[PDB]
């Protein structure tokens, strides 16, 4: 999940924008 | 900014910055 | 803290605070 | 919504919480 992929590792723009609506 | 460790208060604010006005869904699991 | 105006950032900042774990969903419409 | 209820005008817990997953 998000804490993985961003906190604990490097995050991305890709990823974040998975999150918006 | 958004090619970091993001944690907590931080990757909140990130996805705000990015997401603009179609909000998003924080589940931190 | 929550019984006020709270815009932007602030407003998002205060959904973290509060729905912890849970996470919480973000639509300003 | 969200912006209307919380920053146009006072927000109270029990509308933070309705926005909890």
């Amino acid at each position: 999940g998000i804490v993985e992929q961003c906190c604990t590792s490097i995050c991305s723009l890709y990823q974040l924008e998975n999150y918006c609506n | 900014f958004v090619n970091q460790h993001l944690c907590g208060s931080h990757l909140v604010e990130a996805l705000y910055l990015v997401c603009g006005e179609r909000g998003f869904f924080y589940t931190p699991k």
